[PDB]
């Protein structure tokens, strides 16, 4: 989640 | 009895009948597995996916390629990917139809008399024959001699022919090819810190490559460039619309193929080996592989490769030898282009390998009738 | 005048000095301000989740808590080391040395990686390392005193989603844990009664005929709660990532195609020399449940059946009751040897400069 | 007041002091350069490995070899191995200790000059020299008649001689030792599926050929009775446990060897180049050649190689003319024991080259002294 | 990986 | 390669 993006 | 052809390469099969200027089926070599069990009845819910219906729902499916580096690993998905392309695209039973086959050079016997005998006990098909995936764009090209660079979503091998010709000895293949710079590409978005490792992911980052990557002479300029302006940041957007942006990674792939030290394999890059090979022939033939030496196969149509090449060769080889690139528009095809001109020739038909011999010969006929 | 160490993890962090066996400080980094042990009720944040770092104004306060209570030092200059996962984005260890270099003075960190410190601890040259924390796990090969730095391996699941998954199963059991609380209580009785299953048929048909493996655990308000199959479970969430949501293949297959993809030549040295790092690799049964799980992959994927020349395989995994700090005892050690030269660091100089380059110098 | 041999072969080398009748210190010569940049510090790493130490740990170090076809290429890696070789292995200072070395007939005088200027500035010794392995190869079996026909690792060549007279219009050179052949061997594990293309895979080829493959007598027969009947596939055991098994290789590595052709040359067999020497030759050296006749090198020792190049020389010859080729045991080593005759005969010590002769008329002082 | 042996 | 010419 805290990727920017994905997970 | 018009005879067909189906390049099944690492990336997609692309399969389509002869004497036709470009294919019908191109659609992606992938099978798809549910990752759950499914409890939907009568809507789908299928034991399997292949083809695009993979692509289009693989949020779910978890994805596999069969084959690899060319060498196949899965038969029974090999084998359901030949039936869906047979009996769903294509739309005609290979029982009246012959079927041109390609693999690439130096791979194993027993996979090529496994796929003659799945192929021969499997399908009924009269007759079978393989080919190297270069000498089928070189006949697309229409030429006759030069020197050959695929680079498959699998492998990248070159070879030199000349009048014909074949020369063994100077043959060259990698293992380098599309999956290992998706890879790498994955690894570098980690380090700007995009996360991508499942398998729809996977395919977001080869499409993401497919359409913004490029090359440049100056490496070290194009980093420094980047590194002290953003005038390389491009930006891309996702199905899910959080739009992401990425910069000098873009050409930093591409710089795997031309220096594999990136990625920890020591063999050298392409126009190295390219270098090496035409210097193991004869330079009376060498004089003219380096005025015409053709590139075919997907992995080479970032924009700028020829530039690249051309530099790297012109400065490996003596300067007064002129050297000349040939990268047209139609190359992901060429592989099929030179195959079904192959299919429509004349004397070619004299070639095929029927059921009979197969039956009779076993399939170690295979290795002797073919290159 | 030595330098500190400071492994700042997941959920906690230990805290001592540059020469020091056994940690002097360790507390969570769960958060006036009650950073620090207080949480023995204000607001709960757990800013680590993972790796990467979201609310970095709390881990400065969390740092400054640290530096303040548990320790009674406020330089500028004096060097101290830090950890992060393998290919943590550059944007973490940017702000954190940013925030370190400008709060604080501390000149040169050089931060580094949790295996190679792991392994620096155990006192090794060679073989490859799986470190398994509380929101995320890797695992580093190194062969004679080198490393590859392209076959490192991530992982994100570990700690934190084997407890979501441990309180998904007891919700459908029918106890419910929904309240931010109990997760602490969550996972003391996870780290309590737990562990791997060397036969999962096995464990699954005791569990389905026998009364036996079900506990009954108290809790804090005094209620009791019943614990069975979850206890074998677990561990299973996380051996099986798919269980939990995520598509890889798993820990024993993913060190074995890591090693697969290495040279033929290393394989061997790193069949022999196996070693662990993290409290989540404490789930008893562990070790011998991957060694097994290794020799049937190898069994299957090589020899196809052939069970002739299975005994000559020669694994030896490694394991011991200092996991839980080896990542903190290497790190020491690192700075004991390297607290003489000052080069190998990046002072408080050589900042404002390129200091962001600087960083480049520690990974090409 | 003693002597000293290292004979630089273009894969191994074996140095060590005169007299003796075997070598002290033999080892590939190969460099190993670390490709994995970024270690692990406090441990210490160095920057390059030489001798052995390089095959004990090469899985992280890229291998390349100094010399190719008997010709040197990387002079800074040359003078390491000697550096190496002199001062570690032996432990003995060359200041005072007369050396010599060996040279294929065919070489680049500049590549002379150049070794024997180094040898002369780099290590201040008193006198050195030069010879041919082939006339080493035969001071070891001592007879003074007859032809010789050597292989090493990446040069072979066939040399004449009849009671110490040379014919060097009869030499003949080609490069075709064990470098083509390892190649060779790679391309057919490809083609039965396994991959071999780094520097490791390359030695761990080296060594699988040198314990299993072995040339035949009829190609064409052995061929058909190991497709027919899989009596002769054999198992080799890798350094991680796997097991890999061979069959027909064994036979077409040296049938390239023969027939160049698969490797894409259109040169002769060792046999036809043989003859051809020998037909240049006079007709009486040719009949007292024919008889005494011998093979050294290390490729030389593929069981049942004699046999096959002495049919293959007898159906190519002429009737009435007995040819025994001769191949005795310990040859690879025979231009070791040669090189250690010669020093030791107090006669040669005159035609030892000295540094005066040097600094007087420059290194090209070799060729007059030859 | 997919060669029986190397790679 | 290594004759300043040809092989
Ligand atoms: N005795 C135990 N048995 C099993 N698991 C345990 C035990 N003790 C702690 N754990 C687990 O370990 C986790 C804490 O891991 P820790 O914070 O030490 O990793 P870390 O060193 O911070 O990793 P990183 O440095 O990558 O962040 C907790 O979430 C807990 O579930
Ligand atoms: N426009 C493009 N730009 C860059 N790369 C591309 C482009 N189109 C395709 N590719 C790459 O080419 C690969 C397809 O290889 P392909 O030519 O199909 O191999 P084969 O000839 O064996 O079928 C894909 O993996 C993809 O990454
Ligand atoms: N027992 C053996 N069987 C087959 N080949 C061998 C054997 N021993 C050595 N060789 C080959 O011989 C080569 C060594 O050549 P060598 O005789 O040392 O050349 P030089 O005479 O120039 O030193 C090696 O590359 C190796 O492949
Ligand atoms: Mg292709
Ligand atoms: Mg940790
Ligand atoms: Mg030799």
């Amino acid at each position: 989640p805290a990727w920017l993006a994905t997970c | 009895t018009t005879a067909l052809v189906c390049d099944n390469g690492s990336g997609l099969v692309k399969a389509g009948f002869a004497g036709d200027d470009a294919p019908r089926a191109v659609f992606p070599s992938i099978v798809g597995r549910p990752r759950h069990q499914g409890v939907m009845v009568g809507m789908g819910q299928k034991d399997s996916y292949v083809g695009d219906e993979a692509q289009s729902k693989r949020g779910i499916l978890t994805l596999k390629y069969p084959i690899e580096h060319g060498i196949i690993t899965n038969w029974d998905d090999m084998e359901k990917i030949w039936h869906h392309t047979f009996y769903n695209e294509l739309r005609v039973a290979p029982e009246e139809h012959p079927t041109l086959l390609t693999e690439a050079p130096l791979n194993p016997k027993a996979n090529r008399e496994k796929m003659t005998q799945i192929m021969f006990e499997t399908f009924n098909v009269p007759a079978m024959y393989v080919a190297i995936q270069a000498v089928l764009s070189l006949y697309a090209s229409g030429r006759t001699t030069g020197i050959v660079l695929d680079s498959g979503d699998g492998v990248t091998h070159n070879v030199p022919i000349y009048e014909g010709y074949a020369l063994p000895h100077a043959i060259m293949r990698l293992d380098l090819a599309g999956r290992d710079l998706t890879d790498y590409l994955m690894k570098i978005l980690t380090e700007r810190g995009y996360s991508f490792v499942t398998t729809a992911e996977r395919e977001i980052v080869r499409d993401i490559k497919e359409k913004l990557c490029y090359v440049a002479l100056d490496f070290e300029n194009e980093m420094a460039t980047a590194a002290s302006s953003s005038s390389l940041e491009k930006s891309y957007e996702l199905p899910d619309g959080q739009v992401i942006t990425i910069g000098n990674e873009r050409f930093r792939c591409p710089e795997t193929l031309f220096q594999p030290s990136f990625i920890g394999m020591e063999s050298a890059g392409i126009h190295e080996t390219t270098y090496n090979s035409i210097m193991k022939c004869d330079i009376d033939i060498r004089k003219d592989l380096y005025a015409n030496n053709v590139m075919s196969g997907g992995t080479t149509m970032y924009p700028g490769i020829a530039d690249r090449m051309q530099k790297e060769i012109t400065a490996l080889a003596p300067s007064t030898m002129k050297i000349k690139i040939i990268a047209p528009p139609e190359r992901k095809y060429s592989v099929w282009i030179g195959g079904s001109i192959l299919a429509s020739l004349s004397t070619f038909q004299q070639m095929w390998i029927t059921k009979q011999e197969y039956d009779e010969a076993g399939p170690s006929i295979v290795h002797r009738k073919c290159f | 005048s030595a330098p500190i160490v400071l492994d700042n993890g997941t959920g906690f962090v230990k805290v001592g000095y540059a020469k020091d066996n056994f940690p002097r400080f360790q507390f969570p980094s769960i958060v006036d301000v009650m950073v620090g042990d207080e949480a023995e009720l204000l607001q709960v944040k757990y800013p680590m989740e993972n790796g990467i770092i979201r609310d970095f104004e709390e881990m400065n306060q969390l740092w400054d808590y640290t530096f303040f209570e548990k320790l009674k030092i406020d330089p500028r200059g004096r060097k101290i080391l830090l950890t992060e996962p393998p290919m943590n984005p550059v944007a973490n260890r940017e702000k954190m040395c940013e925030t370190m270099f400008e709060r604080y003075g501390f000149g040169g960190v050089y931060v580094a990686i949790q295996a190679v410190l792991s392994l620096y601890a155990q006192g090794l040259s060679s073989g490859v390392v799986v470190d398994s924390g509380d929101g995320v796990t890797h695992i580093v090969p190194v062969y004679e005193s080198v490393v590859l730095n392209h076959l490192v391996g991530r992982l994100d699941v570990a700690g934190r989603d084997a407890t979501r998954y441990l309180i998904s199963l007891l919700l459908r059991k029918g106890y419910a844990f929904n309240r931010t609380a109990d997760f602490e209580t969550v996972r003391e009785m996870k780290e309590k009664l737990c562990y791997v299953s060397y036969d999962l048929e096995l464990d699954h048909k005791l569990s389905e005929e026998t009364t036996v493996l079900m506990r009954n655990y108290t809790l804090p308000d005094g209620r009791v709660i019943k614990v069975g199959s979850e206890r074998y479970e677990c561990p299973e969430c996380l051996f099986q990532p798919h269980l939990v949501g995520s598509e890889q293949p798993g820990l024993s297959e993913f060190i074995f195609d890591t090693i697969q993809a290495a040279d033929v030549d290393i394989r061997k040295y790193l069949y022999r020399a196996i070693v662990l790092s993290g409290g989540s690799s404490m789930y008893a049964g562990l070790p011998s449940r991957l060694e097994k799980e290794i020799k049937q992959l190898w069994f299957e994927r090589v020899l196809h059946g052939d069970p002739a020349r299975l005994p000559n395989f020669k694994v030896k995994i490694e394991d011991a009751p200092r996991r839980r700090h080896a990542v903190f005892i290497g790190g020491a050690v690192l700075a004991d040897i390297m607290a003489q030269n000052d080069h190998m660091w990046v002072s408080k100089a050589e900042w404002e400069e390129y200091g962001v380059r600087a960083l480049d110098k520690l990974g090409p």
